[PDB]
């Protein structure tokens, strides 16, 4: 009736220690949920005490490959969650080792990207340790879970499995990333650190497009342009306060793009009177490198954007299912496991998907609209110039 | 614009009472998004046209600028200033890219606050959907009007 | 301030002035007309397919 | 844009700094010189999170030794009467605070518990020693954070004893006095010396015209600052006609001394622009001896009333008594 | 050889002095300004053994009293519950730590387990003092923050106003701002008196050239300090002969100013010596206007522009205007 | 052991001080109880920093 | 505070036993000499010299 983490089955009799404590699934479930809780208790504080800005611009190497990281750990997580709740739908007992520990999990590893964030902004890498800490800490123990299920025989049949295999690897990817902060910035244990500064684009304040220089959520969500925003609507807009553009924008530079791609286009084709097909190639070898990176973001979000009428047919289906019967029909070791086959077909977790590829097209939408328009805006400029 | 605004302001109150009539909590819900929306399309709205106004008068110089150069150009290249004239070119062009960025920017952060907007709307009537259906026995067809 | 006045009374009376007493309000009436027709027909599908 | 605010907020744009490492000291001292609102929420969580973090441990050891498993009198648990993960909350708040109920206590031959109580107890004397130093230094110097110290807002050039001065007004808002007020005077200027040097900021000290040329200054009743203007003095040149906004002459006026009460030295800067000095003004006195003491009317602190004055410029001045 | 190096670690040998005092009151000083690492290992390895002594003559004393020998008996043990040393170490650990679980109790059978129950009370409480007493000491070192000033690595020797000055930069890296600064500048130098006598490293105040003539200045942007070479100087008799590394020449300058946040006084001495005095150069401008605030290029703080000026003696060159 | 408001004044005394005779002591099943010995340990704590920073 | 004081327990600024005057550069002067045993800065130290006698 209480509470209870391992459950309530045979009179609380699965909290036995005998044939070797990391035998018993539910301990190495509760080893996993302490790593989680050492970051938080270990970092919460530090983010309450920090709680021009050109010196705290610098970013740390993997810049990219930490948000997109976090972001698919975070999916996995909440796929986790999904997953646990319908484990326990079966039995009368609670059985909250099946979600609890993956649920902390992604909350935890919210709060490591924004202390990581933190200290991406405040160039104090020296902390960058906890992290690290914690990485292999969450790593070390989750390896443990995924052998377990590999000693068990679970397979990849059960979904649990393919998530903790899959959930090993991202912890792996991004514990290579935080070691690979180590090796660039050489700041513990080493000896001389790398010298690493701000883009020298911000370093003037007549910067105030500052969208090349910021995170990677905020370059998709447009964050930035909130204190644009809220200051518009107090002092009007002008020139003063849209300073000047950065210097991977500005029409000389564009220039010196199109201008090389000339040579280029020109010099190996010897017969070239710089007509269409010659302004054409020139156009595709200078701006190509923006121009395919909008288009990946455009395939990709009209993929995820089908995602929708497909939930909408998953979670209708399952309704128009007057019988409402939801079981997992199989108990692997005292816990019951779900299948993929009926993860997608709950409505609940497919109405969950649905917001989540939701969340993840429209961002990949607006990603792509914004990359052709700073091409296009990029050109219109360097054309500009050229015809003058 | 006339015609567009009022279909469009038609189509989104009729989406608003379809949801609404096919999830009765869902009104409950229209209470923090109907209030953090406003303050989305208020803002919004003095950063545009001041934005949309500014990238107009900065489109005058430049142009005009053009057709000096070529109505003076004898002159132009005489006084041996081709590379102040290019110069005050570049800022020009730089001037008009950056206004129409600017606004580009801020239409993208609208689209994309509004589609989140939109994407918590999802998530709040698919799930008082399916607990009606569940539970209150709600029509299938009803919850599938709610979601489109 | 002053300059952030959308002016929606004065544009609004312009238009309603010029387009008169019958013109005005049959577009008003013909628009709500065919869109709650669209509401209908949506929600009469749903009764079908019920 | 000044270099030097009104209310005294200096802000000058340090850009392009050389990158200085930083150290887990200074986010060690941010945590001493926090308010008192939020060192209260740091140290609530940091006590909450440390009595959690262990009780989350102590959880581990009684399930790995099967004491969280159902009744068996045979084995003997780490720790005693230990079954849910309340009692061991419970256990780890009564160990880290020492209150030591003892239903719950730990045992012997389990070499981990004793370890771990090790550590607790180590890491709770390390967590109370930090609270109170924080706690001991906040009171000794978050005290000394207010700045009690007015200036007038708009200085003056009068004609005192023949010759040009210009005064301005402080005062104290604190019944303490400052000790040993120290005034330093400026003039910042971008005076471009006549061999080539060009200076932006170059800043000029000015005499104070005591009564024996010192910078001391007894600060009861508030007093005017005046400074007598001759050749020696750079405003030997000052005109109304370069009085405007726009013209670079600007003084600042810095009243350094210490307070008696907790001993650290204040000091309370202030800027004064051409524009925001009233040529030819007098200030209206302020101090009247009534039958017991003497009433000061701070209302009229800063006021600055017109009298006829000579309004020539004080290097055309020498002339008249020429 | 340097009378103060560069950074201003003042690198001066001290020998012959009389025996010191050595007294015991400065160990603690030692254990006061230890480092964090070190003061926690000291500190714990202080308490650990505190607690295991303790535990060790708890476990003596129920040996002595043969109250840890297997069998129950009437003769109520002088501390109630210990059956081994573990429980004799976590007794001495409840006592010393107050914890006091209660489960091994003092009892009234032996008075030796009273007295030395006083003196693990009152070893624990002196143990707990020393450690938050180093503790109020050790934190006001972290809020000290001393060295944080910067003087450019070369003077000049410029043209102000026409006439000849030494000019060295200061730089406050610091946002807080340094009330009271004052600058000292100082000729280290080996000169001889007309009476035999040789003063190996003799000191010679140098004014600033202040308007005030006051050493007092004001840093809020970096600033040039510069000294007129004048008549009343050591530096009347220079020429530009003595700017090799091994001419007897040394020029220091002290930035002493209590720190506004802190309210203590720091102290910044840096050195030039003759081969970092460039003759025949300025120093560059580094603030510039802007329209959100003032800027300042502190890449350039030590940059100089070439300048002619008069290579000749500042005694020849004031006498010839 | 609470009987009274005597019983749950000694509690009092021995919590805020941090004595814990043990006679009267927290148990589980009643998580309004848990709440307020963390309030009321908090409170306690905070309190004597006052009286030892009063006292400094 | 014991601990406070520990630090500024003992002072270590050594004064010559006895003072001499000679001539330096002409001019007569009386003279002592004056050192610091600790490695130690003392900062902003500042030397008043008073004869004493009855007048
Ligand atoms: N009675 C007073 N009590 C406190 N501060 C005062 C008083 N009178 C003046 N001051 C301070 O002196 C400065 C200006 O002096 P002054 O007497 O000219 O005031 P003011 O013209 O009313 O200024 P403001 O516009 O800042 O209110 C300000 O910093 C103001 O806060
Ligand atoms: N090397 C040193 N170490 C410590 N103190 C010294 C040292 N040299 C001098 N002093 C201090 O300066 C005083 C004068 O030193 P001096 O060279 O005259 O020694 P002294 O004649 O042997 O001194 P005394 O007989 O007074 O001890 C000494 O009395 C002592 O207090
Ligand atoms: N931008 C700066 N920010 C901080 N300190 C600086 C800066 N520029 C110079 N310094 C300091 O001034 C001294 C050297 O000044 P200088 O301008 O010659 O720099 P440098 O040639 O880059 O020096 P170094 O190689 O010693 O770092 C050093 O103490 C250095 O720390």
């Amino acid at each position: 009736m209480p509470l209870a983490f391992c459950g309530t089955e045979n009179h609380s009799a699965a909290y036995r220690v005998d044939q070797g404590v990391l035998n018993n699934g539910c301990f190495v479930d509760a080893l996993n949920v302490v790593p989680h809780v050492f970051l938080l208790f270990i970092t919460f504080p530090i983010l309450f005490i920090g709680w021009i800005h050109h010196s705290t611009w610098l970013h740390f190497p993997g810049h990219n490959l930490r948000w997109i990281l976090t972001f698919i750990l975070l999916f996995v997580l909440v796929c986790e969650i999904a997953e646990g709740i319908l484990s326990d739908g079966v039995t009368e007992s609670r059985h909250l080792h099946l979600y609890m520990p993956a649920g902390m999990a992604f909350m935890a590893a919210i709060t490591s990207v924004v202390y990581y964030h933190n200290i991406e902004t405040s160039n104090f890498p020296k902390l960058l340790i906890a992290l690290l800490i914690y990485w292999t800490l969450a790593f070390i123990t989750k390896t443990i879970k995924f052998v377990k299920f590999y000693d068990h025989a679970i397979g990849f049949s059960q979904l649990r499995f393919c998530l903790t295999g899959l959930l090993v690897i991202l912890y792996g990817m991004l514990l290579l990333v935080e070691v690979n902060v180590i090796r660039v910035r050489r700041y513990i244990f080493f000896k001389t650190p790398r010298e690493v500064k701000p883009p020298e684009d911000l370093q003037d304040l007549g910067v105030r497009f500052l969208q090349p220089f910021v995170n990677l959520l905020s370059k998709g969500t447009y964050w930035w342009m909130n204190a644009f925003i809220k200051t518009a609507h107090k002092k009007p807009i002008d020139l003063r306060a849209i300073a000047k553009l950065p210097i991977a924008m500005r029409a000389l530079t564009n220039y010196q793009r199109l201008c090389v791609a000339f040579d280029a286009q020109a010099r190996k084709d010897t017969q070239s009177p710089q007509g269409a097909r010659a302004i054409w190639r020139a156009l595709c070898h200078a701006f190509g490198r923006r121009l395919i990176l909008s288009s990946t973001f455009r395939i990709l979000a009209d993929l995820l954007g089908f995602a929708g009428p497909l939930c909408i047919f998953g979670i209708v289906d399952h309704l128009g299912k007057e019988n409402h019967v939801f079981q997992p029909k199989t108990q692997f070791l005292g816990v019951y496991f779900v299948s993929s086959q009926e993860f997608l077909g709950n409505a609940y977790v497919l109405a969950v998907l649905l917001f989540l590829a939701l969340l993840l097209q429209r961002t990949f939408l607006q990603a792509s609209y914004y990359v052709a328009i700073e091409t296009g805006i990029n050109l219109r400029g360097a054309i500009q110039t050229k015809i003058y | 614009t006339l015609e567009c605004l009022s279909r469009s302001t038609l189509l989104c109150v009729s989406a608003l009472t379809v949801i609404s009539y096919v999830t009765p909590v869902f009104l409950v819900a229209l209470l923090p998004l109907a209030v953090v929306c406003y303050f989305i399309q208020k803002y919004f709205r003095v950063a545009s046209r001041d934005l949309q106004q500014l990238d107009d008068t900065t489109q005058l110089p430049l142009v005009s600028h053009f057709a000096e150069t070529v109505e003076g150009l004898t002159t132009i290249r005489a006084f041996r200033y081709e590379a102040r004239f290019q110069q005050k070119l570049l800022e020009y062009t730089d001037s008009n890219n950056i206004a129409s960025l600017f606004l580009t920017a801020a239409n993208r952060w609208l689209e994309v606050c509004m589609e989140y907007i939109g994407a918590c709307v999802v998530l709040i009537a698919a799930a008082t959907s399916i607990s009606n259906s569940l539970h209150r026995e709600l029509s299938a067809g009803l919850v599938g009007l709610g979601l489109t | 301030l002053h300059q952030r006045a959308k002016i929606p009374w004065r544009a609004c009376t312009k238009y309603l002035s010029s387009a008169g007493i019958l013109l005005l309000s049959l577009l008003v009436f013909s628009q709500l007309l065919k869109h709650m027709v669209l509401v209908a027909i949506d929600y009469w599908l749903a009764k079908w397919t019920d | 844009a000044r270099f030097v605010s009104k209310k005294g907020n200096c802000n000058v744009a340090h850009k392009n700094i050389r990158e200085q490492g930083r150290f887990l000291q200074d986010v060690f001292t941010t945590l001493v010189d926090l308010k008192w609102p939020h060192t209260l929420l740091i140290f609530t969580m940091s006590f909450l999170c440390s009595w959690l973090l262990f009780a989350m441990v102590w959880w581990l050891i009684a399930f790995a030794h099967g004491d969280l498993a159902p009744g068996e009198g045979t084995n003997v648990p780490c720790v005693t009467s230990i079954h849910s993960f309340s009692s061991a909350f419970l256990f780890s708040i009564e160990v880290q605070v020492t209150i030591g109920f003892g239903g719950r206590m730990v045992t012997e031959e389990c070499p981990l518990a004793i370890l771990i109580l090790i550590v607790q107890n180590i890491v709770g004397l390390m967590i109370n020693a930090i609270m109170l130093g924080c706690i001991f230094m906040k009171t000794a110097q978050a005290h000394r954070r207010a700045e009690t110290l007015i200036f007038s807002k708009h200085a003056v050039i009068t004609l005192r004893h023949g010759r040009l001065c210009f005064m301005l007004r402080v005062g104290d808002l604190r019944k303490s006095m400052i000790i040993s007020a120290t005034i330093h005077m400026q003039v910042v200027r971008k005076t471009t010396s006549p061999e080539g040097e060009v200076v932006p900021l170059h800043q000029v000290d000015i005499p104070m015209e005591n009564g024996v040329g010192g910078n001391s200054i007894f600060l009861v009743a508030p007093l005017i600052i005046y400074h007598v203007i001759d050749s020696n003095s750079p405003l030997y040149d000052l005109a109304p006609s370069d009085l405007h906004h726009h013209q670079d002459l600007e003084i600042i006026v810095i009243l350094e001394g210490v307070v008696e009460t907790t001993g650290i030295t204040t000091q309370a800067r202030t800027s004064y622009l051409a524009d925001e000095i009233l040529w030819g003004q007098r200030f209206v006195p302020i101090v009247a001896e009534e039958d017991g003491r003497y009433s000061v009317d701070y209302s009229k602190f800063g006021n600055t009333v017109k009298v006829p004055t000579p309004l020539c410029t004080a290097r055309q001045l020498d002339e008249d008594r020429s």
